[PDB]
């Protein structure tokens, strides 16, 4: 499974959530910043490692980052 | 179990094969107000049926690419989805939505799950943690 | 006004020149990075993303076609001028066999005019190989003013088109319910364009082309013979030449075509004087053809009730209507293909650049063996280069053709729209159709090529009863040679009693040679043609394999479920299930332009080669051929070490030694091409990262003189990577073989 | 020297003269450096010190010019100077990149030609 | 609209347009499925070991003629019937020993793929390691007596040739 | 002169079951051992 | 060598006007007839496209049908 951190430069603007295929990220309430939110990955066991979320997250440098592991079936993407 | 009718469709070489019964299924249930077609998402178009509709399909990138195209390539939106895992002595898991909201929005109740109070320039330098087997961000301070 | 259909807006403004940009929203924000300078020409003919309305789009591309017709006929007015100026056509004209076509002077600069080589006549200039000169002569050009005159013509037509483009956008521009009118469209193209268009050139040949080759044939000098006007004045002058012209136009009304037949023949050979193709029998031809295409001209219902529907022959062919076995299209059939064909320009350009390419190679297989213009046949540069041309233009826009397929996918494909007819169902079963396409480029690759190092091996070994050639083990294409014997037979004094000679020599009957030189002579398939031709199939395949997988694939696939949300052009989508490099279609057409290389560059080759080694000599007085590379075909052709010993090692001899000589300029150009070549490995095997972190330190050293700029400078991106190292292989790895092949056909003629 | 070498008349009294040959195989000879196989050599000593020095030093002129003119126009802007050439300002940048020698070295003594190492950004 | 509301000739794989696969005629003919069905990886009832042989026999038997016409021996008959049968007893040791190690390296616990218990596969249905080891001796054994029969009919061809001539009838 | 392969050296015997044991019978069981091996479940 | 071809006499406008009939007694069965057009079904049943698509018709089989009577010695 691949390893989605999120660090506390976040600032809850859901882009991640939103990018993502898979369902991994989701918003939990912070009280960090002002948007009261920040991204969580719990189902990280199903991220593809497709970086769609590291492309959505605005802020220099990224307050999401992926890191590929170890493959699985799920996470090679594999239909068969 | 899972209730709905299956989308009329003629069958595609792109639907299940042996990993879906020997591994795991997704399944994405659905409620549409007409009979309409959409796009399945193994190639091809379908018919969905008015009211419930059940769909078994063999990833969840596979059933969420077909609940983004129901949220955002119908008027009016279809945004009553749900995701189930199927697993290969039956057992069915309701995994989207997870919660039961929708993880773009925010529930009270949730919890961290990947937070690490950092700020990415800041992890452990790799001279440290060489022999011990954490990586970098499965750690604890910050240097 | 007289069909209530134009009204267009977009006033003709010149502000509008200096916003760079202004087409896309997001080129018009401010240029920042200097991918925008890139992306400014990456869709800048693109009109499809530009606006929305189908009817704005149409517009566009009907006055972008009319600009490019007037680029057309700029580049003919050129070439007439070039032919009226700059050429050796009148000493041409005079001796066709002696005097090398040249076209083409350099000035006296820096060591530069060692370039103009001696052409027969005193005429210091470049051989020219676009075949101008013989298509000329059997036009009926005689001297260089009428070539002056088609110049000025073609100049005044240029001018037209850009006046017709620009009044059919900016005055009075169609409506969208013309462009639709595709019944009106087909009428109009096969009856007056098509059907007209070959009974005008008909008509030409029969009162200028075929008096003037008459008399050429018969030795008349070209300023010795009269002008055109003359054979269309008086008709004793013209029945002189035929005594058919003496009943005039009444034996076509009263039936009597028979009297016809000594300027409308039906020979079917070759001119023994030119080499070229029985004028007569060319006009025969257009007569027919006119006859044919003007009669499929009145096929679609237009405004008169009679005629077919498209629409209904389209939502006809379905089961259960069609053939029992062809019955498994379904109930659906072609139903919203209609709709389909009249909405997307993109489908349409697809077929058509498909029909294009198609008929373009068509078009380079048939003018080798049946040489169509006088002298053509012996001047093997010209032969070569057609061939070679025409070969490369099919197969780029067979190429697009794909492209546009992938394009119409992502973007103009609509579910709803086509539900269970043909196109659906070929997206519903695709795994099948790029599996069996998989398997079969297999088999073709293990028994077309890995047969060629069985032999590479059997002939290293000393074994070659072991080999897979004529001495060895024969592969006699049998059923190729079985239609060469039909051929043949077909045209005896039978199947085809009318004609007296074989439609090509290329099948059998007898040798063609003019002016010493072989014409034209039986083309004899062996062992070696059959692996050859098993390496046409084999490339084919895979390049079919390579495109129709992006065009199958461009929506969505079990990888990558939502690949139509990505676009038709993307990178990849990141490093994930395993990694998605080059998913998209356009990355298909990218691995596909590869292939076309591969796959043309071996069909050329196999012609030069086989051309040279068996037709291609020069006949002496008793009549024995000796071949220019002496027909090593059969037994060099069969192994490897021989297509790179007897083919690249030895007939490059003439483009390396070539320097200080005239063809000088073909051995600097087959360095460019080993340049260019090499260059595009560098942005095909690199990727974006390491260039935009070497430009990191770059820029820092920029920053330290204070010599920053705000446009700031950003790598290539990964896609146009990909485009830049694709167009530097096949420019470098084409021009290569340009080089090779006319400093070859340059030097031993 | 070339006016005396045996090899090198093997290629004057035989080739084409034209206007490549006849104007450029004289000022050569009388000039140059040949070797043993009739070819000019571009020697390195005390006679091409005043020979190597018009090839060299003057076109270290013209790329200071080309280089000095980037900049002089480049510091006075802003993303649209560079995609629409100000030809005022380029005429500017050319007219003191003429005497651009003078202006270089009239910036490293000032301390205006190189940036501080903490206001150009860096990379980890 | 039209998706599976008429009847065509294609329909899905076992009724459910979810499997991927279509049932064309090639996989869902009478005659395609009655041939099939009882070739002898197929044909109900039998024992992996009677399979396995049948299979062998007739593979054993086909695979001598290719090095008996085209192979280095060619040039003489007895040795062209003899590099065609070890030809094919190589091919067949080496394709049995594949199917015994395919079979020792899947059928470990419970396997992945195909032959695991919740399988659907109707093209696989040696599911036991068991069927596995009785189909890789029978393929043997059948295998390496086809090529020795097609070999033995080979070697006495001049004989088998009068035989069919009536030329032993003197 | 040379119609077959030979040894002009000592135990020439020895590359006739040599190269076939290296090259085309050993390699087969060598190929399966470590096919078994890679393969071999925990 | 050329297959003969007549040239015009009463036996050739006969086989020309035979052949425009079975044409027109053929073209009778063709569906959108009488489209307006110029003189909107004044041709018994036929309009003057329908007509002239008929009489088109009946004049190739008619120049297919004497050339071939020509060739063959019937006519
Ligand atoms: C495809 C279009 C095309 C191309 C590739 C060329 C190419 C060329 N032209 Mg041409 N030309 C063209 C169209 C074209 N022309 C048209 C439409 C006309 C007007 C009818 C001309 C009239 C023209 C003249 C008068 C001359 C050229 C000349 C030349 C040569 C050098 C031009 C130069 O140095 O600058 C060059 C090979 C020059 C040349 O050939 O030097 C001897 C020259 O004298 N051209
Ligand atoms: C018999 C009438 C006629 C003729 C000759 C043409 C001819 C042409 N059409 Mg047109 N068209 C027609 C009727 C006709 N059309 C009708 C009724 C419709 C409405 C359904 C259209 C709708 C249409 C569209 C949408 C387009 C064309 C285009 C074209 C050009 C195709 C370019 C080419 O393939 O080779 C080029 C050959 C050229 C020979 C020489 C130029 C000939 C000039 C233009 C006319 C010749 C006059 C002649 C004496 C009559 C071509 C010149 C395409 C085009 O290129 O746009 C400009 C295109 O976009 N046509
Ligand atoms: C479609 C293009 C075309 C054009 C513009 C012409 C034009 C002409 N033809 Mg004609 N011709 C054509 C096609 C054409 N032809 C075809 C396809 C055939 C084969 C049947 C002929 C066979 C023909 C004959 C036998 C004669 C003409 C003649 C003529 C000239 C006037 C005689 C006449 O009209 O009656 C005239 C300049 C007459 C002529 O020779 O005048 C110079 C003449 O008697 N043509
Ligand atoms: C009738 C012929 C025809 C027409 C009208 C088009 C039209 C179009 N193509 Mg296309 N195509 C064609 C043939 C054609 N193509 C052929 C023969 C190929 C195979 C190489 C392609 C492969 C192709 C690809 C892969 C793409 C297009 C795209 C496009 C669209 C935008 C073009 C653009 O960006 O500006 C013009 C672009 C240039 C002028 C680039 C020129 C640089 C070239 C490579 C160097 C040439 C070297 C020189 C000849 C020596 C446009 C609608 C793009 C698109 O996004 O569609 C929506 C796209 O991605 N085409
Ligand atoms: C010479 C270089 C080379 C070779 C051998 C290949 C070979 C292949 N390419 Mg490829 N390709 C190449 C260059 C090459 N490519 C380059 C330079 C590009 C740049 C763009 C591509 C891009 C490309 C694409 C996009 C595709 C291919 C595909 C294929 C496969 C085609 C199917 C086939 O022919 O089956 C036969 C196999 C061969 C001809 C390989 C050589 C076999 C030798 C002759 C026999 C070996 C004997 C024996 C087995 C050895 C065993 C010894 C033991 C010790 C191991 C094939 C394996 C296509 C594919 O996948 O098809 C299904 C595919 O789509 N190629
Ligand atoms: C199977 C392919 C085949 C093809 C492509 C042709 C093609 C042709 N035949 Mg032909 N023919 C064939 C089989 C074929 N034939 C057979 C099996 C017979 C019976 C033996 C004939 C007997 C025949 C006769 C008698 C004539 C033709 C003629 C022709 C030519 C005129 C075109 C046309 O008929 O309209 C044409 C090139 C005509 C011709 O020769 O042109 C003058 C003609 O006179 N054919
Ligand atoms: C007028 C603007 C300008 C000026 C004053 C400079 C000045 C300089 N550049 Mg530079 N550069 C420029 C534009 C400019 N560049 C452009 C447009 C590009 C893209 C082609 C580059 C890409 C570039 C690279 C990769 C490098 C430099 C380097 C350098 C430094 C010394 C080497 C050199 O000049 O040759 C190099 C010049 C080029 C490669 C192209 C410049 C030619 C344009 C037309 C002027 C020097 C201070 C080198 C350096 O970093 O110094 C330590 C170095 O490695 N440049
Ligand atoms: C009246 C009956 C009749 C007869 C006896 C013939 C006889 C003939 N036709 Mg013909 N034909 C006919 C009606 C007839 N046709 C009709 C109604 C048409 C439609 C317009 C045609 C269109 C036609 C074509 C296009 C050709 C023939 C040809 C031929 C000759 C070739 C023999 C063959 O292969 O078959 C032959 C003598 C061929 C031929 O040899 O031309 C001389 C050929 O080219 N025919
Ligand atoms: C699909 C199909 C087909 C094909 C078929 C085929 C492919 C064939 C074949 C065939 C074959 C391929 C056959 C075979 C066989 C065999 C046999 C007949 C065997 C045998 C054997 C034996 C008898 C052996 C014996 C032995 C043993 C075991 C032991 C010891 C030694 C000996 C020798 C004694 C066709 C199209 C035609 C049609 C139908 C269907
Ligand atoms: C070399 C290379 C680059 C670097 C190439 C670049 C940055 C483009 C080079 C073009 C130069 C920079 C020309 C631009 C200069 C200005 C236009 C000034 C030119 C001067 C004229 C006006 C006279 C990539 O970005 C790249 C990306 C992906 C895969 C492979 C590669 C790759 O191989
Ligand atoms: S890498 Fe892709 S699948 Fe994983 S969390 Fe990011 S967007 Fe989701
Ligand atoms: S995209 Fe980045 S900033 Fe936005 S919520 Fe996700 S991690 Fe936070
Ligand atoms: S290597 Fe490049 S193209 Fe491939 S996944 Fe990574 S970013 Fe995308
Ligand atoms: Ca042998
Ligand atoms: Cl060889």
């Amino acid at each position: 499974s691949h390893s989605v951190k999120i660090y506390d430069t976040c600032i809850g603007c859901t882009q991640c959530v939103r990018a993502c295929p898979t369902d991994v990220l989701e918003m939990v309430p912070w009280d960090g910043c002002r948007a009261g939110q920040i991204a969580a990955s719990p189902r990280t066991e199903d991220c593809v490692g497709c970086k769609r979320c590291e492309t959505a997250c605005p802020t220099d440098f990224l307050s999401i980052r992926v890191y590929l592991g170890a493959e699985t079936s799920r996470s090679m993407g594999l239909a068969y | 179990a899972l209730t709905g009718s299956m989308p009329k469709f003629g069958g595609s070489t792109g639907g299940l094969l042996t990993a879906a019964f020997v591994e795991e299924r997704y399944a994405i249930t659905w409620t549409s107000s007409k009979e309409q077609v959409f796009e399945m998402p193994t190639g091809g178009a379908a018919t969905m049926n008015e009211g419930e509709n059940l769909l078994e399909l063999a990833r969840k990138e596979q059933c969420l690419a077909l609940g983004a195209q129901l949220r955002t390539k119908f008027k009016p939106k279809i945004t009553d989805y749900k995701i189930y895992r199927i697993f290969p002595n039956g057992e069915t898991t309701f995994i989207h939505p997870a919660d039961g909201v929708f993880p773009e929005k925010v529930n009270e109740g949730r919890g961290y799950s990947g937070k690490k109070d950092r700020r990415i320039g800041e992890n452990p330098n790799p001279a440290t943690i060489k022999f011990s087997g954490q990586n970098t961000f499965e750690t604890d301070m910050k240097s | 006004a007289s069909a209530a259909t134009e009204q267009s807006p977009i006033p003709t403004s010149f502000e509008r020149w200096a916003k760079p940009g202004h087409f896309d929203r997001t080129l018009a924000r401010g240029p920042k990075t200097t991918t925008w300078i890139w992306n400014l020409h990456a869709d800048a003919h693109d009109f499809d993303s530009h606006t929305n309305d189908l009817q704005d789009i149409s517009r566009k591309i009907f006055s972008a076609h009319f600009g490019h017709l007037a680029v057309v006929f700029v580049w003919l007015s050129g070439m007439y001028f070039h032919g009226a100026r700059f050429s050796n056509f009148s000493s041409w004209m005079a001796d066709p066999t002696h005097i090398r076509p040249s076209a083409q002077v350099v000035w006296p600069l820096v060591g530069q005019d060692i370039l103009n080589g001696d052409m027969g006549g005193g005429f210091r200039g470049i051989q020219i190989t676009s075949g101008l000169f013989q298509m000329w002569r059997g036009e009926g050009f005689t001297n260089e003013f009428q070539l002056y005159c088609t110049a000025i013509g073609a100049l005044v037509m240029a001018g037209l088109m850009i006046f017709a483009g620009w009044f059919h956008y900016h005055v009075r521009s169609p409506k969208l319910e013309w462009f639709q009118n595709v019944q009106s469209m087909l009428n109009h193209h096969l009856a007056g364009l098509l059907g007209l268009g070959s009974l005008g050139w008909a008509g030409h040949l029969i009162h200028v082309a075929l008096p003037t080759n008459k008399l050429l044939d018969a030795g008349v000098a070209p300023q010795d013979i009269p002008l055109p006007h003359e054979f269309v004045l008086d008709k004793a002058l013209m029945a002189e030449l035929y005594p058919s012209f003496a009943q005039g136009i009444r034996p076509f009304f009263t039936l009597n075509w028979a009297t016809y037949s000594d300027f409308l023949t039906f020979n079917g050979g070759l001119n023994p004087v030119t080499g070229g193709l029985w004028m007569t029998d060319i006009a025969h031809h257009h007569v027919a053809i006119a006859v044919l295409f003007i009669f499929a001209g009145h096929m679609y219902r237009t405004n008169w009730g009679i005629g077919h529907s498209i629409r209904t022959m389209l939502e006809d062919a379905r089961h259960p209507k069609m053939l029992p076995f062809l019955s498994f299209i379904g109930p659906v059939g072609h139903r919203g293909l209609f709709e389909v064909l009249t909405t997307s320009w993109h489908a349409q350009l697809s077929i058509n650049l498909a029909m294009m390419g198609s008929l373009s190679i068509i078009v380079a297989q048939h003018m080798y063996s049946m040489p169509p213009y006088p002298y053509l046949a012996t001047d093997y540069g010209t032969v070569t280069s057609l061939f070679t041309h025409h070969m490369w233009i099919g197969g780029f826009l067979i190429v697009g053709a794909a492209a546009h397929a992938g394009i119409f996918m992502v973007r103009d494909y609509d579910p709803a729209e086509n539900v269970n007819n043909v196109l659906d169902r070929v997206l519903r079963h695709r795994d099948a159709i790029i599996s069996h396409l998989v398997w079969v480029c297999q088999f073709l690759g293990f028994h077309s090529f890995a047969m060629y190092c069985h032999n590479d091996t059997m002939r290293a070994f000393g074994r070659p009863q072991d080999m897979f050639s004529d001495t060895g083990i024969q592969l006699q294409p049998i059923f190729a040679q079985w239609v060469q014997h039909i051929q043949t037979m077909a045209v005896g004094s039978t199947t085809a009693p009318g004609v007296a000679s074989p439609a090509s020599y290329a099948f059998g009957g007898g040798l063609v040679a003019v002016g010493g030189k072989v014409a034209m002579m039986p083309i004899s398939l062996g062992t070696a043609d059959f692996l050859i031709h098993h390496i046409h199939a084999f490339t084919i395949h895979v390049t079919v394999l390579v495109l129709l997988k992006g065009v199958l694939f461009a929506r969505n696939s079990r990888l990558i479920p939502d690949k139509s949300e990505l676009g038709f052009r993307f990178p990849c989508d990141g490093p994930g299930r395993g990694g998605t490099c080059q998913v998209s279609a356009w990355d298909h057409v990218f691995l596909g332009l590869f292939w076309m290389y591969n796959s043309i560059a071996m069909v050329i080759f196999h012609f030069f080669w086989k051309m040279q080694s068996d037709v291609w000599g020069a006949v002496d007085a008793n009549g024995t051929v000796s071949h220019i590379t002496g027909g090593n075909f059969a037994q060099s052709s069969i192994t490897i070490n021989g297509w790179l010993r007897d083919f690249l090692w030895a007939q490059a001899t003439q483009v390396i030694s070539s320097y200080g000589s005239a063809l000088s300029a073909y051995g600097l150009m087959f360095l460019a091409g080993h340049f260019v070549f090499a260059f595009s490995l560098m942005f095909l095997f690199s990727g974006r990262g390491y260039w935009q972190e070497l430009i990191e330190s770059i820029v820092w050293a920029h920053n330290k003189l204070r010599i920053t700029t705000a446009i700031q400078p950003r790598a290539l991106s990964i896609t146009q990577g990909r485009a830049v190292g694709a167009a530097h292989y096949l420019l470098g790895s084409i021009v290569t073989t340009w080089a090779f092949f006319l400093a070859r056909m340059a030097a031993i003629g | 020297p070339c006016a005396s070498s045996p090899a090198f008349n093997e290629r004057m009294q035989n080739a084409p003269e034209g206007y490549y040959f006849d104007t450029p195989y004289q000022s050569y000879a009388a000039n140059l450096l040949c070797g043993a196989e009739g070819l000019p050599h571009q020697q390195l000593r005390f006679d091409r010190a005043i020979d190597v020095l018009i090839p060299f030093g003057i076109f270290f002129y013209v790329a200071g010019f080309i280089g000095w003119s980037g900049r002089a126009y480049l510091i006075s802007s802003p993303e649209e100077t560079e995609i629409f050439i100000d030809v005022a300002l380029a005429i500017k940048s050319f007219v003191q990149g003429l005497l651009w020698p003078l202006l270089a070295v009239k910036e490293l003594t000032t301390g205006e030609l190189t940036a501080p190492v903490s206001e150009v950004s860096v990379s980890p | 609209s039209d998706a599976y509301i008429s009847d065509d000739p294609i329909q899905p794989y076992q009724g459910n347009p979810q499997l991927g696969n279509l049932a064309t005629p090639i996989n869902s003919s009478n005659l395609a499925k009655a041939f099939i069905n009882n070739l002898p990886a197929y044909r109900p009832g039998l024992t992996p070991f009677l399979r396995g042989l049948e299979i062998g026999m007739a593979h054993g038997y086909f695979l001598v003629g290719p090095e008996v016409v085209f192979g280095p021996l060619k040039e003489g008959s007895h040795g062209a019937n003899l590099s065609g049968l070890i030809t094919a007893i190589y091919i067949t040791v080496s394709a049995c020993l594949g199917i015994s190690i395919f079979a020792l390296a899947t059928f470990q616990g419970d396997p992945r793929g195909t032959y695991n218990s919740h399988s659907r596969d109707r093209l696989r249905p040696l599911r036991k390691k068991e069927d596995w080891y009785q189909l890789s001796g029978g393929i043997l054994m059948g295998s390496l007596g086809g090529a020795i029969f097609a070999y033995a009919l080979l070697e006495n061809f001049e004989l088998l040739d009068s035989i069919l001539r009536g030329a032993v009838n003197v | 002169d040379a119609t077959q392969l030979e040894g002009a050296y000592a135990a020439a015997w020895l590359p006739w079951i040599m190269i076939p044991m290296i090259t085309y019978i050993l390699p087969f069981p060598i190929f399966a051992i470590a096919f078994l091996w890679i393969e071999r479940e925990g | 060598v050329v297959p003969n071809t007549v040239t015009w006499g009463p036996n050739v406008a006969i086989v020309m006007i035979i052949c425009n009939l079975i044409a027109f007694a053929i073209g009778k069965q063709v569906i959108q007839i009488p489209d307006a057009g110029p003189a909107p079904g004044t041709f018994l049943g036929l309009g003057l496209p329908a007509l002239l698509g008929v009489t088109s018709l009946g004049h190739a089989i008619g120049v297919g049908a004497i050339l071939g009577l020509a060739n063959i010695g019937v006519l």
